[PDB]
RNA sequence: UCCGAUAUAGCGUAACGGCUAUCACAUCACGCUUUCACCGUGGAGACCGGGGUUCGACUCCCCGUAUCGGAGCCA
RNA sequence: UUCCUCGUGGCCCAAUGGUCACGGCGUCUGGCUCGAACCAGAAGAUUCCAGGUUCAAGUCCUGGCGGGGAAGCCA
RNA sequence: AAUCCUGGAUGGAACGACCGCGACCGUAAA
RNA sequence: GGUGAAAUUCUUGGAUUUAUUGAAGACUAACUACUGCGAAAGCAUUUGCCAAGGACGUUUUCAUUAAUCAAGAACGAAAGUUAGGGGAUCGAAGAUGAUCAGAUACCGUCGUAGUCUUAACCAUAAACUAUGCCGACUAGGGAUCGGGUGGUGUUUUUUUAAUGACCCACUCGGCACCUUACGAGAAAUCAAAGUCUUUGGGUUCUGGGGGGAGUAUGGUCGCAAGGCUGAAACUUAAAGGAAUUG
């Protein structure tokens, strides 16, 4: 039978929505299912930072930051415990925790 | 061959496939304010006393 | 007061890279590999090998008259994992704590506009 | 068999025998 | 690793270090230090003349090491080496760029983004590449999350964008245009110019690159470094 | 015939006249994994043959055997 | 008919004249788990037949047998 | 009365459904 | 370099890596969203030209010109075919390195055709909302795209204006969404899949147990690959859908 209205994606008007590669696997998925997530990490650690603050010529700094934007495809996120799996009732849950 | 001296202030949790390894956050005792966080083999307690072979070295966390 | 150089660590996945060279990038001093300090082909992308090596090119900094450093951090980029390896903050912590001086660390990787193709073909790498 | 190479199989077998009767007309 | 080499020779020791020398690296007068560092080359020998290597050297520097403040940290400089006399060899402008972090921290979703470009020349016969950017502003009232600019809004807000570039760089020559890009004026004139069409914050400019140069003349050059 | 190179543990390979000689593979065990593979630690194993120089020859000099490459060739 | 080659554990194949003979598969025993795969281990030979050469013949020499191959052309 | 801050995972292999007799054939489960 | 680990591969003739350039061809990241346009297939860099289209507004015009539609026609992803160009990347074939009892598979490295383009062909798809088009009615809620109206509303301008961007209310038309079931349904679920045994708004197409079978044959289209049309013998008591506890 159908599980999800939506079917798996966000493609409701469009037809075609030009696909994506998975970032580990290199899949072609397309854009609309794609599981997008968002990457932001200091570039060196909480750990390191001391380290670095005492070793750094230009006190104040910033320490910037690093972003990029994670496409997994479904099988890859299922296995590296992300979006696992959910309940009939709690996969109609669409907000974030 | 120089060790470092550093104890024990914080026992994490047990690691390793098995159970036999603990996660601990010790502070060097000379070098103090310095806190790494070791892998360690057997029975360990807070207030410990562990000889690092090798000090600029930290284990992946698990949290 | 201080002699900067351009530490252009480049951290892959299956090895590091940390290579310092001067303010203009054309004379480079002391590159040094994961691979270079393990016998392995396995611990290539190690923080203890990347670690290793910047503790190598900080000695030879200071050998030829380097002080400080401006860190460019990279991975491999193109239509590749564009994330960096474990080694990269591992090689930074090292040469942090040898001695060096630290300014102004960018992340470098090359990123595209839509890049040509991935590799893998369309149903992915499968295993 | 999948339904896909049970077509395959019955179209490459439509093709032999193409061939083997154009050998007699 | 180290003894997996089968041959390190297809068919079957000396430092470098001493026979190498440093120059110092002098930035123009349109920057508050002049100093930015020093470079190494191989003593001049008679079929090599070191200053030949050394002088289409390009170095990257940040705004802030050249300045004095923090508020210009991202904006890298590109500085092209022309001129030796003595050890302190002398750069000129080569062009300008911004961080990756300060690029992937504006761009944000739920706003729409503006990219220009012009390709304008200069009255000393430099030929730029000039790249603009901004993006939309939620104004303050606003309850809708998004913020989205109607492609039209776009396009005038670049027209807009690409005349001003074209009329600020067209006049200046290269060290006019870098003193009127340190100050990011031409952010004001583009924010005073596209407020009647939409908020735009972030107005940021973008790299500048430069395409084809005019000769040397080194009057021009030596008017900077004093 | 001339030049050059090579012969080294069971295979192959490296070497400074201050070592009956390191190396990866082969095997002897000890280890590690559910097991299998992968992997780590100690071992036992060899300087083509014969003369000469030398406080000291794998190593240098001479001769000879075998191999390879290129050059040559009036019984 | 002539010439060349080969004959080896149940099968395929190898060998310096120098241990009543290397390997692999098969078989058997035990183990893991019911069977395969896998881990350990064992057994099995008158080296085609008949002669000789040597301190020693699987090999070195002659004939036969069987298997394969090449030649059998000018008219 | 001093006081600037942080979150984060990789991973080798793993077939099947069951028997016996020199001849075809014979026997068996819910 | 690659991998879980490796090996094939490249490397003192300097590989990998750094910097500075140049060439080529592809692609159009991030912004990118339960957002938009299009008959669908599909369409994402800028600018210009060419024509087109929907929605809204309208105290404009014609005046039933309309709805659906056998036959008939245009368009029709990808692959594929013909011929030229182009040919970076990835890469059906193929070669190789492994793994494996085997592995001419998954993994790795190379790599032709292809992937791009021009002029023609092909006319297929889970071409899917697996839901034909037109029309009317029937429950609430809020958000959003486009247009319009109103508001002494906020902000920016030149305190001021008109704008533009926002806020509030409303409305037409869309993409959708949340809640409920009056109702429907075998149920999963559905604001249509409702207004259906209280059975008729209009209209086209398709199916009648499972296999054999989208096969054979004959036509027709196509360069071909194949497409469209399309049986019978024979066989069978179950195939199948949705849910339930294990
Ligand atoms: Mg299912
Ligand atoms: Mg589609
Ligand atoms: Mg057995
Ligand atoms: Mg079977
Ligand atoms: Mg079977
Ligand atoms: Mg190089
Ligand atoms: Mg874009
Ligand atoms: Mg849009
Ligand atoms: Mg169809
Ligand atoms: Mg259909
Ligand atoms: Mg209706
Ligand atoms: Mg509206
Ligand atoms: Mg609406
Ligand atoms: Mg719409
Ligand atoms: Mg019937
Ligand atoms: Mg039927
Ligand atoms: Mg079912």
């Amino acid at each position: 039978p159908k599980k999800r209205a939506s079917n798996g994606r966000n493609k409701k008007g469009r037809g075609h929505v030009k696909p994506v590669r998975c970032v580990n696997c290199s899949k072609s998925i397309p854009k609309d299912k794609a599981i997008k997530r968002m990457a932001i990490r200091n570039i060196v650690e909480a750990a390191a930072v001391r380290d670095l603050s005492e070793a750094s010529v230009y006190p104040e700094y910033a320490l910037p930051k690093t972003y990029n934007k994670l496409h997994y495809c479904v099988s890859c996120a299922i296995h590296a415990r992300i979006v696992r799996v959910r309940s009939r009732e709690d996969r109609k849950n669409r907000a974030p925790p | 061959t120089p060790v470092t001296l550093a104890k024990v202030i914080k026992v994490l949790g047990r690691t390793g496939s098995r159970g036999g390894v603990t996660q601990v956050r010790v502070e060097f005792l000379e070098d103090t304010s310095r806190t790494i966080v070791r892998n360690v083999k057997g029975p360990v307690r807070e207030n410990d006393i562990l000889v690092l072979m090798e000090s600029e070295r930290e284990a992946r966390r698990l949290r | 007061s201080q002699v900067f150089g351009v530490a252009r660590i480049y951290a892959s996945f299956n090895d590091t890279f940390v290579h310092v060279t001067d303010l203009s990038g054309k004379e480079t001093i002391a590159r040094v590999t994961g691979g270079m300090k393990v016998k392995a082909d396995r611990d290539e992308s190690s923080p203890y090998a990347a670690m290793l090596a910047a503790q190598d090119v900080a000695a030879k900094c200071k050998e030829v008259g380097i002080t400080a450093v401006h860190v460019k951090i990279r991975a491999t980029g193109g239509t590749r994992t564009k994330t960096p390896g474990p080694g990269g903050q591992a090689a930074l912590r090292a040469l942090a704590r040898s001695g060096l001086r630290i300014g102004r660390i960018e992340d470098v990787t090359p990123v595209p506009s839509d890049s040509t193709r991935k590799k893998g073909g369309r149903r992915g790498r499968r295993l | 068999m999948r339904a896909k190479w049970r077509k395959k199989r019955t179209r490459r077998l439509k093709r032999k025998r193409r061939k083997v009767r154009a050998r007699s007309k | 690793a180290v003894g997996k080499n089968k041959r390190l020779s297809k068919g079957k020791v000396v430092d470098p270090f001493t026979r190498k020398e440093w120059f110092d690296i002098k930035a123009p007068s349109t920057f508050e230090n002049r100093n930015v560092g020093k470079t190494l080359v191989n003593k001049s020998t008679g079929l090599k003349s070191a200053s030949d290597a050394l002088k289409g050297r390009v170095v990257e520097v940040c705004l802030a090491d050249l300045q004095g403040s923090e508020d210009h940290s991202f904006r890298k400089i590109k500085l092209r080496v022309d001129e030796v006399q003595g050890k302190n060899l002398l750069t000129n402008f080569h062009g300008m760029d911004f961080t990756t972090d300060k690029l992937r921290s504006m761009v944000r979703k739920w706003q729409t983004l503006i990219e220009a470009n012009v390709t304008v020349k200069t009255s000393d016969d430099y030929v730029l590449r000039i790249f603009a950017i901004a993006f939309t502003r939620k104004q303050a009232n606003q309850v809708k999350r998004h913020s989205y600019a109607q492609s039209s809004h776009i396009r005038a807000i670049r027209k807009v964008i690409s005349e001003i570039l074209t009329k600020e760089v067209q006049g200046s020559t290269l060290a006019q245009l870098t003193s009127k890009l340190i100050p990011e004026v031409i952010n004001k004139e583009i924010e005073n110019a596209t407020k009647d069409i939409f908020p735009l914050q972030n107005i940021h400019v973008r790299k500048v690159k430069l395409l084809k140069q005019p000769k040397f003349d080194v009057g021009a050059l030596m008017a900077l470094h004093g």
